């Protein structure tokens, strides 16, 4: 078990025996762009390495085997990161996005862990035996600062040092080590910043740094060089290799480096997610980003309301809390030009639009279980009948609503007509009900059906792309961006109100979030939302957001009160289309192409 | 990701001099060091000088040694070189470059300024 360096030079992460020279070559490696931070798991024998060119952060076993992308969403720059070898996660330091984040070796249970005042945090050293996590911020003013593992007791360890890179924890002597960049130079102190050495002050320019025994070893992009010295007294120094230009990353792999044990090594705290060191050698539980901890203070439980926007290449989830957690992009592949999403709260799965592949997909919502419901057809809106598990949705082809089934079974088609083009479509089942705009050639308007697509008549005719719906404030929501403005209606019709239509550029999609109104205007790249009992008003959410699609309100299935509805105790008794009548009861309907029958439930041909 | 934008520069009397700036904007924070370049009608890129983004290390070539001066602001994000006894030998366009720690050897170009001396 021989101790060898390690480092990251462009494409190539390579070794370097240190006793003797032995097996000088790169680990075997192969889509590898721009090799960054580098850290390692002893036991299990493998490495990981970010990439700036490719924004991921992949692990490999010491023999190139198993090569496999742990993080490849929702990353910028990744310069730093680190692994907690007991408990086995990944944490990552972000300076594009400003934050350090954390999730398991595998990549499961993402969770964003300081997002605040930060400026540019890059080195990233961790001490999981005694529940403590280091890192230098390069902003304003430069710093070193200490937080608890979990991401509390954040304090400023050291603020009068400028940009310091290769921050290293000699785990024995109980020491930091770090490099100046701006000075030019290798710097030491205590646990607590404490007894302040400088170990070099003539180096040329040193920049990543490690340490083993009573050597240090770093790196130098001015000699282009690889050295190390006496810990200690600084001298005794030898050149390891030279002509090695912009190495980012180099570190020791030995088993000596990862020892110690807390809680999380033994039986992961006995945590259903993740298990976070803290101080002194102790741990808390860990939930991915946006789920919270329940009162067993063990197992986690996922956000139950929540925004969800989407742009051309992702899919995004907002929650609103007293903390203001960060928003999270979705884990889902495959996403090539977006324009429609919308959400089951039954099951708690996501459903979108994807125009390139021109389908109709689901997804839960952290990627498992892709399924396509629909596959010329080009869909252009979706909204779901979340009691009688239908997909209401228009073609921009055929120009046709079409329902069809969570499983892919069609049940038919509910309106057709020549002259006609539905696009923008709505579902209101609990008065059996679907809102929808035509968009007739040099006439607009917007149509208001029954789910059989019989009642068929006319609600707004005159001053004309999205609906919204709210049945607990009864009204009903539009935005025109040829006008290029936002309208408010009762459902009945009565009462057409304009919302403010100034600052509104191109608004595309609009949602009720408890007592809100929240568009996104694409080409102005914001999303926005109107106070609705006209309190505190217009309020800017989120700022400079591209290739924006869709918005969709997720608010909590009551599923006491979604049983009350006959229409989704066994679709009511009917075959197809439930309605719910004035009264209360149900009553069935089916497609164009079926009939209804003699038991007024079932259908089908008639010759 | 970082832009550069060099600024200053012109018509100048042989012996003269003249003070060039070079405007850093993105993440300077992650910026190693700034060199200047040169491009004549006929001679292709020559290395002048370059200096480190804290401006505790500097280095000039040995073509314009003793006269250019590489320099960092006070505060500002620019990087000024003040060019003295200006020769016809010295007519061309200077450009500023940026390395960062990030990305490495990823060369950031500005897209420079021509400098004229006559005689
Ligand atoms: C509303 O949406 C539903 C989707 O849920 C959609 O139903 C689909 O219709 C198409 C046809 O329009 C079906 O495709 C057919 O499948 C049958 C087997 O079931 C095939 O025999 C058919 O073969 C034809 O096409 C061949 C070319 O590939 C020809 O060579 C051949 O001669 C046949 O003409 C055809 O492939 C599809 O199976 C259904 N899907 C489901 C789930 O039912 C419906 O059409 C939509 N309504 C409108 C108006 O668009
Ligand atoms: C060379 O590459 C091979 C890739 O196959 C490496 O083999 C792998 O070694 C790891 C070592 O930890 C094995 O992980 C273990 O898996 C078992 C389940 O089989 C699990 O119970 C343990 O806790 C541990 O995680 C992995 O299974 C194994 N894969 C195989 C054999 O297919 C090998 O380690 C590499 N060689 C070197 C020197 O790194
Ligand atoms: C690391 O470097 C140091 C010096 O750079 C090496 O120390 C060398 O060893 C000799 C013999 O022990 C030292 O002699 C000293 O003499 C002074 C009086 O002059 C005395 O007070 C000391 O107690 C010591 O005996 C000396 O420091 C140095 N030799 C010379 C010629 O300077 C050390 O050996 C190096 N370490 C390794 C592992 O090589
Ligand atoms: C699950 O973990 C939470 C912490 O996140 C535990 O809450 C803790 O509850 C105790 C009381 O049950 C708190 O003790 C308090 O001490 C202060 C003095 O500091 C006193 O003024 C209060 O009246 C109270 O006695 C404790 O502070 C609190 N923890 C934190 C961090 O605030 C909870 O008990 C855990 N669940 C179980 C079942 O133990
Ligand atoms: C490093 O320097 C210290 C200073 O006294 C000395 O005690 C130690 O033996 C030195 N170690 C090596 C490996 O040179
Ligand atoms: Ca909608």
């Amino acid at each position: 078990p021989e101790a060898f360096l390690l480092f990251s030079r462009r494409a190539d992460i390579r070794r370097i025996s240190l006793e003797t020279n032995n097996n000088n070559v790169a680990i075997p490696l192969t889509g590898v762009k721009e090799a960054s931070a580098l850290d390692f798991d002893v036991t299990d024998n493998r490495i990981y390495w970010t990439d700036i060119s490719l924004k991921t952060i992949s692990r490999a076993f010491m023999n190139g085997s198993a090569l496999e992308h742990v993080v490849e969403f929702g990353l910028d720059y990744p310069e730093g990161m680190a692994v907690d070898w007991l408990g086995k996660n990944l944490y990552w330091a972000d300076t594009g996005t400003n934050r350090i984040e954390v999730s398991k070796l595998d990549g499961q249970h993402r969770q964003v862990l300081v997002w605040k005042d930060l400026d540019s945090p890059r080195a990233l050293a961790l001490d999981p035996a005694e529940g403590f996590m280091y890192w230098t911020e390069w902003g304003g003013k430069p710093k070193i600062d200490r937080a608890a593992m979990d991401g509390s007791e954040r304090t400023t360890l050291v603020p009068n040092v400028g940009r310091a890179n290769g921050l290293t924890i000699d785990y024995a002597k109980r020491r930091l080590y770090w490099t100046d960049l701006d000075t030019n130079l290798i710097e030491s102190s205590n646990m607590l910043g404490l007894n302040r050495e400088v170990i070099a002050d003539d180096l040329p320019h040193p920049f990543g740094l490690t340490q083993y025994q009573d050597y240090i070893y770093w790196t130098d992009w001015s000699r282009r060089s690889i050295e190390r010295a006496n810990k200690t007294s600084g001298q005794n120094r030898t050149i390891i290799q030279g002509h090695l230009d912009y190495v980012m990353d180099i570190l020791v792999f030995h088993s000596s480096r990862q020892s110690g044990w807390n809680e999380c090594a033994s039986s992961n705290g006995h945590c259903s997610h993740l298990c976070l060191a803290v101080p002194v050698g102790g741990f808390v539980c860990g939930c991915p980003a946006h789920y919270s901890l329940n009162a067993d203070n063990r197992t986690c439980s996922a956000p139950t309301t929540f925004l969800l926007f989407s742009q051309k290449s992702a899919i995004n989830r907002m929650v609103i809390d007293e903390q203001q957690s960060p928003d999270i992009i979705l884990p889902i592949h495959s996403l090539r030009n977006v324009r429609a999403i919308d959400y089951d709260p039954l099951d708690k799965q996501l459903y979108w639009i994807d125009s390139r592949q021109n389908m109709i997909r689901k997804a839960q919502e952290d990627g498992s279980q892709g399924f396509t419901v629909v596959v010329e057809i080009q869909p252009y809106d979706l909204s779901i009948d979340i009691y009688s598990r239908y997909i209401y949705w228009t073609c921009e082809a055929t120009n046709v609503i079409n329902v069809t089934r969570l499983d892919g079974r069609s049940v038919g088609v509910v309106l057709k007509g020549e002259q006609d083009r539905p696009r923008a479509v709505v579902v209101n089942p609990e008065k059996g009900y679907m809102y929808f705009t035509n968009l007739q050639e040099r006439s607009p308007k917007i149509e208001r059906a029954a789910l059989d697509g019989t009642e068929r008549e006319v609600l707004f005719f005159s001053g004309l792309i999205a609906l919204a719906l709210d049945s607990r404030l009864g009204k009903l929501f539009w935005a025109d961006s040829d006008l290029r403005r936002i309208e408010s209606s009762d459902l009945s019709g009565a009462n057409r109100i304009v919302l403010e239509d100034s600052n509104i550029l191109q608004p595309v999609g609009l949602t009720v979030f408890e007592n809100w109104l929240y568009w996104i205007d694409k080409q102005q790249q914001m999303i926005e939302k109107i106070d609705m009992t006209g309190r505190e008003g217009r309020t800017k959410v989120q700022a400079r957001i591209a290739q924006l699609s869709d918005i969709h309100a997720v608010k909590e299935l009551n599923l006491q009160e979604y049983r009350q509805h006959p229409c989704a105790q066994d679709n009511g008794g009917c075959s197809h289309i439930c309605l719910v009548k004035g009264d209360g009861t149900t009553r069935c309907s089916c497609p164009m192409h079926l009939v209804l029958l003699q038991d007024e439930l079932s259908c089908g041909a008639a010759a | 990701e970082v832009q550069l934008q060099e600024s200053g520069g012109g018509l100048v009397q042989a012996g003269g001099s003249l003070r060039l700036s070079c405007a850093a904007s993105g993440r300077t924070f992650s910026i190693y060091t700034i060199g200047w370049f040169r491009q004549a009608p006929g001679k292709e890129r020559e290395f002048v000088a370059e200096i480190t983004w804290s401006g505790g290390s500097t280095y000039y070539a040995d073509s314009v040694k003793g006269r250019f001066t590489i320099s960092r602001d006070n505060a500002k994000n620019t990087v000024y070189l003040q060019m003295n006894s200006l020769k016809p030998e010295d007519t061309a366009v200077y450009y500023c470059a940026a390395i960062t720690y990030t990305r490495g050897i990823y060369k950031y170009w500005g897209q420079g300024t021509q400098v004229t001396v006559s005689s």
